[PDB]
């Protein structure tokens, strides 16, 4: 809640303004991300996240 | 060379993918043996460790995101644990609604190497064996539909063969990241391309003629293709190991047609994953079955086009040309609610029959 | 840390409730033994100290202010005397219309701590347990819908562990500030979410899964689940420790499952102690039984919203879809009648079963 | 049974999540192949089947 | 950051007085527009919280406040290194941001910019 609104209810004075964002009847739209789970022979272990940048790390962290 | 081809495999899957905050790789090192012994020996299948990574860490868990995909760098014989195996791991990839993609072994054919895969004259009598009775069972079961296996090996036995189930996840990858949605990942235009092979000789191990890869098609493998005198191929077909049954009524057959294609079960278990997340987090709200009705009704209009003109491209970034939620009560039960999500994918081509004729006039059509 | 615990507990509730004329927080310190004696030794149910100071003292006495909620800075166990704590308390609190909330020990679950919640495989096997016979018994009790147990510790065994009870009254608290009405305590959009939580490892001490906080519901237990890679956790659930009996009747069954879950006992509750103080001020005043029927009637329907299409926060401002009280005489005594309050409220989302289907055609509804 | 619809019954979550295939009221069709049954002279035999691809390997073992 | 967490209520910080109560809402006062604060906000936990108070005292006054991000919120040491990363967006993805990212969807957090890099005197 913004401190606003707050406001409204905690001493308000006569004269009482909040900023809104006019969003009418629309609905949040959440995104997901693509996730692709990899399986590769390269309960303790995990899936760990892997990227271009990261890539050599895992490399040697697995060190084959 | 195994442990090469693995790491180049990934390697070049995770250079050529876009990661980001939509769009991330995650990585289980882990072998066959393992992932088999884990499946095998749980108390109950959701006691597995994979089960719990898979399902419970992210679809079933407050905050996590949910995998969308899953790639194994395995490749599946006849052998009964490989298909016990592929089940299991069906079970899983089912509960978290995340496909399973890997590679069929040439010993499921009876072959030493993807190279005598033109040599039988028939391919769906090698499949009659005795030796297959496990291999057609699990076709016949609803969570193999979660499970495709993609062959031959490409070009990355003195030759580096990888699993082809790189270069297939690689177009999924970048059908989302173009688009938005996997759909799009089969054929020449409709994003099944894998171009810059390597080129000394088939870069894919052996030439598959059209009859060749419709046989494939048919036997619940998704074939990648060469074209000839290029350095390109192109998965043209992208069924998974389930087979369809066959119903009385033709509505009936062509749902059952359609769930057992991988980019509509994609585009399905996107939708489950989505609808997991914003489900829990409308859990406690003051809703009616109307409400919950209304909402989701709303909220999947955004992914519907309704424009059959649109081109390929367009088209690849709307998963449904129709969609609707019914929802009901449940009696005695105040606030728990049942629903129906019906989705009418866009459908891509997979046939045409022709008939040529020279007339000296045209007859009405 | 056990004093720091309660008294940092304290502090951020009483820091983060908009207390003045119209929220009052009143603090009895008491220890969880000496309530025990004062509950056991008292010579009759109303004789105890505890029932004095609730009961009689606001509810029961003219010009007094009802307790509202009773929070209960206690862990409870599987002991003999913890159990029979919670019975005595449950009576009072059934008997004032204040319902009672504390925390659940882990050794109710035989655990030395709750990083073993996601140990056992199924944790309706553990309440099957011989030694949980008084338990099973109290949830079978009329008045256990007036004690309601959360878990797990909120973080404010080096760590400044606290109960999430205080978390839970502290969304009561807020949900009355903003709305009049103490429904609004459930979700992610319900008014379930305590935000800014140490980030330091799980702010709850345990991450419970979707399936996990079902099961720990059904068992009658208020369960705080942390969500992933945030600040934030929620109580998805709102459910008493009164198991619901169940019936042949649709009816029955869904009265006994809503009379089991805290926001509707919350505003029975409320109009229990509305309704002592206005008849107490209409004592003496010439009624017949269809004047009191008039007045009662036209008293609660301005707490009756018909509009299930207003947004939530609406709905978080009106306790009631429907209600209606029915007066009766009393047969040989003029001026004594009887009355049924029948409350339907607004119903908070609980569970959803979605079947997603791929289809060519849509079929009909 | 889909390992979905067994997560209806085993512990399930509040929001549950299955995929069906939309068949209606419609029946299976299953289909019997055409089985010739053929007598020649060319209990412990049996009718081989016989094709276009093992024609020779069944005169071989018959060995007129 | 002492005056903010130690208010007994949000309106009773030395803050809230100065800039809401005297200026805003006072007959004939003159509303700040606007707020500078000569400081870098880090990463550092009570430096997402001073913000996230500011932020709250700003908009009851409907007054923006504008200050510098430092380099240890991009986990740099200077913002020299500011063009190494390959993706900026990714640095944001850290636990140690979850206080930030919070903030960041808080509805106050519009009356607060933060500016960057250095420039010289």
């Amino acid at each position: 809640e913004s401190t606003q609104h707050k406001l409204d209810r905690i001493r308000p004075p006569r004269v009482q303004i909040t900023y809104d964002v006019e969003t009418g009847n629309a609905i949040e739209k959440k995104e997901l991300p693509l996730v692709v789970g990899i399986l590769a022979d390269l309960m303790e272990r995990r899936f760990v996240e892997i990227n271009r940048d990261n890539f050599n790390d895992v490399l040697a962290s697995i060190a084959p | 060379q195994k442990l090469e081809a693995s790491w180049r495999g990934l390697h070049m899957l995770v250079k050529n993918t876009e990661t980001g905050a939509r769009l991330k790789l995650r990585l289980l090192n882990v072998t066959q043996k393992e992932l088999l012994i884990d499946l095998e020996k749980a108390v109950e299948f959701d006691q597995s460790a994979l089960f719990k990574k898979i399902y419970e860490e992210e679809y079933g868990t407050f905050g996590g995101h949910p995998f969308s995909l899953l790639v194994g760098d395995y490749s599946f014989g006849r052998h009964p644990q490989d298909i016990g195996l592929l089940e299991k791991l069906s079970n899983v990839a089912a509960a978290a609604h995340a496909p399973f993609i890997a590679a069929a072994s040439p010993r499921l054919f009876d072959m030493g190497s993807f190279t005598e895969l033109a040599v039988p004259r028939d391919l769906a009598k090698i499949f009659e064996s005795q030796e297959l009775i496990k291999w057609r069972a699990f076709r016949e079961s609803e969570d193999s539909r979660y499970v495709s296996l993609v062959l031959p090996h490409v070009l990355l036995a003195r030759y580096l063969w990888g699993n082809a189930a790189w270069a297939l996840t690689q177009r999924i990858t970048e059908a989302f990241a173009r688009y938005g949605w996997c759909a799009a990942i089969r054929g020449v235009e409709g994003g099944g391309a894998v171009e810059g092979l390597p080129a000394h000789k088939c870069p894919t191990e052996v030439a598959i003629t059209d009859r060749r890869e419709k046989e494939l098609d048919a036997l619940g493998f998704i074939a990648l293709c060469h074209k000839k005198n290029s350095d390109l191929a192109v998965f043209f077909g992208s069924q998974t190991t389930n087979r369809p049954r066959v119903y009385n009524t033709n509505e009936a057959n062509a749902n059952a047609r359609i769930s057992a294609m991988l980019p509509y079960v994609l585009a399905a278990s996107r939708f489950a994953h989505y609808l997991k997340v914003i489900m829990r987090d409308k859990v406690g709200s003051f809703m009616t079955r109307d409400n919950v009705q209304t909402y989701l009704n709303n909220w999947i209009a955004d992914y519907v086009l309704i424009n059959d003109n649109a081109p390929q491209e367009i088209k690849a970034q709307y998963p449904l040309r129709e969609a609707r939620v019914d929802v009901s009560e449940v009696v005695g039960k105040p606030g728990v609610y049942r629903a129906t999500v019906f989705l009418r994918p866009h459908f891509q081509l997979e046939e045409l029959t022709a008939s040529i004729r020279l007339v000296a006039t045209l007859p009405p059509p």
